[PDB]
RNA sequence: GUGGGAGAGGGUGGUGGAAUUCCCGGAGUAGCGGUGAAAUGCGCAGAUACCGGGAGGAACGCCGAUGGCGAAGGCAGCCACCUGGUCCACCCGUGACGCUGAGGCGCGAAAGCGUGGGGAGCAAACCGGAUUAGAUACCCGGGUAGUCCACGCCCUAAACGAUGCGCGCUAGGUCUCUGGGUCUCCUGGGGGCCGAAGCUAACGCGUUAAGCGCGCCGCCUGGGGAGUACGGCCGCAAGGC
């Protein structure tokens, strides 16, 4: 009900899940999907297959609002990070550009024991 | 086969059809090393398929074997504790042994009394897309594309 | 590949305000390139690091950037 | 003395961007999170993911080094002021003014103590969830002291090169930081690696000695009992010598 037709797709890939948000060119989201939004429940969310179906579900959801062009933004290291992009290219949405914007601190906050 | 590649056995061409796939199918019918009995089964089963159907038993045999070939299957692989059913393609050689073994196994699950009756009826049903053997094939390709979530463990 | 000192003129390593040459020392991201890629000496690199950080506070050099690939 | 040098050496004030958390707004649904699997947890009072604004605390990515500085502990954003050590060139000045150093005095990571602040992230204890034969644990979700600041204590350490300080002497080769030079190189002062002679039980050390000598301080004399008991000094206590 908006007819945006061009916008951004953020891929948030972590080792436990991949989730995709699709926004208008000034950043406000339109639709979204994830490994949990499609059927998967447990550790299967952080699989590349889930990443595929997640990207594709958010892709078809953005078709409804009439999207064609997409600027891909990627954050995180995770399985199916590449597998989710490859899904977005094939989804029919023309992929304008791809940028990796993973936030790395300049060593400011003490990490949980897991990450030291 | 730890050292070598374990070359494939080259079977004798058929006495009747001159086809090696026939002999290989005859051998799966054989039990206790009675190849004479197992041939008379298959060939008498070719009379059945060619009378009850006005077609060439050779082409139906192949067309049946083709419909039972599985394009994918699942195997197990030990990963982080308990293992997983991993989908992966089927070698063209393994599609041979599996389709042939399944056809013989399916036909002997059949109601029909005599052996050659069961072979012919199975081959016919298999070539038409039904019958017990095509079930084992359609059920295997269902394991893959269900565990499709583990296509990254290809190995 | 070439090194940055190899393809450049005679420049002031201490002038924090000259962006055209200082920009040639950052990477695709705002990162300060290693000596392997700047061709600088041990002492020259120490001076570059400090001048680049000065230019970053004046708003002339970027602290970090976004990679357009992958 | 003069003229030059390099440096996360110290103290004080100021300041910059990235990131985490929290709050405000926008947009936006059904989950997020987490693991070997999970579950507790959080989410329809709208989370996660996304854009914008703000607050606050802590630590400085790249540069970054096998690098540098310091007596040791230890020292990394940037700026300014106050300040210590140190090296080189000149051969100018004093004229043995030196070395070490029981006692004393000061410094002394982390943890811990007191008083008053601060409190984002992390996190003993603790509260849960899992695992398990059990789980007083490893893994997961929370979380207080604490970690940070000021002022005052505490004085331990694998405080390690497990190698006290200074001086002289005894093949070289090679990598390096920083000076000076008539700048393939020479010559100092550091930091490394091979290795002459020699030493060493062996490993190994070898112009940065574990070689050859000299001066001075500390210290050892089988293991357990035991860094315990007693006494003394110190400490608010923990405790230390
Ligand atoms: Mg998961
Ligand atoms: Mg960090
Ligand atoms: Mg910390
Ligand atoms: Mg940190
Ligand atoms: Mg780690
Ligand atoms: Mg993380
Ligand atoms: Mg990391
Ligand atoms: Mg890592
Ligand atoms: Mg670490
Ligand atoms: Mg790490
Ligand atoms: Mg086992
Ligand atoms: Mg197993
Ligand atoms: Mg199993
Ligand atoms: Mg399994
Ligand atoms: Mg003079
Ligand atoms: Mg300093
Ligand atoms: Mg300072
Ligand atoms: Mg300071
Ligand atoms: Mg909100
Ligand atoms: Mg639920
Ligand atoms: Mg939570
Ligand atoms: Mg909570
Ligand atoms: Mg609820
Ligand atoms: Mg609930
Ligand atoms: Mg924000
Ligand atoms: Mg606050
Ligand atoms: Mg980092
Ligand atoms: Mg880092
Ligand atoms: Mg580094
Ligand atoms: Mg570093
Ligand atoms: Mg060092
Ligand atoms: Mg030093
Ligand atoms: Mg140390
Ligand atoms: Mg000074
Ligand atoms: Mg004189
Ligand atoms: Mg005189
Ligand atoms: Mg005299
Ligand atoms: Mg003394
Ligand atoms: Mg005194
Ligand atoms: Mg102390
Ligand atoms: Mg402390
Ligand atoms: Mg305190
Ligand atoms: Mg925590
Ligand atoms: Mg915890
Ligand atoms: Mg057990
Ligand atoms: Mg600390
Ligand atoms: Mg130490
Ligand atoms: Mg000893
Ligand atoms: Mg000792
Ligand atoms: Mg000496
Ligand atoms: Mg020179
Ligand atoms: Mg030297
Ligand atoms: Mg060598
Ligand atoms: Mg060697
Ligand atoms: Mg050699
Ligand atoms: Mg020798
Ligand atoms: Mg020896
Ligand atoms: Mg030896
Ligand atoms: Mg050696
Ligand atoms: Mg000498
Ligand atoms: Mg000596
Ligand atoms: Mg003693
Ligand atoms: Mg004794
Ligand atoms: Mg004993
Ligand atoms: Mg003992
Ligand atoms: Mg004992
Ligand atoms: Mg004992
Ligand atoms: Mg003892
Ligand atoms: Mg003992
Ligand atoms: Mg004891
Ligand atoms: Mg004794
Ligand atoms: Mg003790
Ligand atoms: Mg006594
Ligand atoms: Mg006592
Ligand atoms: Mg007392
Ligand atoms: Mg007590
Ligand atoms: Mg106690
Ligand atoms: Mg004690
Ligand atoms: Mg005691």
């Amino acid at each position: 009900k908006r007819q945006v037709a061009s916008g951004r797709a953020y891929i948030h890939a972590s080792y436990n899940n991949t989730i995709v948000t699709i926004t208008d060119p000034d950043g406000n989201p339109i639709t979204w999907s994830s490994g949990g939004v499609i059927g998967y429940k447990g550790s299967r969310k952080g699989t590349p297959y889930a990443a595929q179906l997640a990207a594709l579900d958010a892709a078809k959801k953005a078709m409804a609002y009439g999207m064609q062009s997409v600027d891909v933004i990627v954050r995180g290291t995770g399985a199916g990070r590449e597998q989710a992009i490859r899904a977005l290219q094939a989804s029919g949405l023309q992929v304008k550009s791809i940028v990796d914007d993973t936030p790395v601190p300049h060593n400011g906050c003490r990490p949980k024991k897991k990450f030291r | 086969a730890r050292r070598r590649r374990a070359e494939v056995r080259q079977l004798q061409p058929d006495l009747v059809y001159g086809d090696v796939l026939v002999t290989a199918f005859i051998n799966k019918i054989m039990r206790d090393g009675k190849k004479n009995l197992a041939a008379r089964i298959f060939y008498d089963a070719c009379k059945i398929i060619q009378e009850k159907t006005g077609q060439e038993p050779l082409k139906v045999f192949k067309q049946a074997v083709e419909n039972v070939k599985p394009r994918m299957e699942v195997r197990s692989r030990r990963v982080g504790g308990a293992n997983y059913q991993v989908p992966m393609e089927v070698s063209p050689r393994r599609q041979q042994s599996l389709a042939l073994r399944w056809l013989v196994q399916a036909a002997n699950q059949r109601p029909e009394r005599r052996a050659a009756v069961r072979i012919a009826h199975e081959l016919m049903d298999a070539a038409e897309g039904k019958g017990g053997a095509v079930k084992k094939k359609e059920d295997v390709e269902r394991m893959a594309e269900a565990n499709r979530a583990y296509a990254h463990y290809r190995w | 590949k070439a090194k940055v000192k190899a393809t450049l003129g005679e420049f002031d390593l201490r002038d924090y305000r000259n962006v055209e040459v200082l920009k040639r020392f950052l990477s695709e991201t705002g990162k300060i390139l290693p000596r392997r890629r700047t061709g600088l000496s041990a002492k020259e690199q120490r001076i570059l690091a400090k001048t680049i950080k000065r230019a970053r506070i004046l708003g002339l050099l970027p602290f970090t950037e976004k990679l357009v690939r992958k």
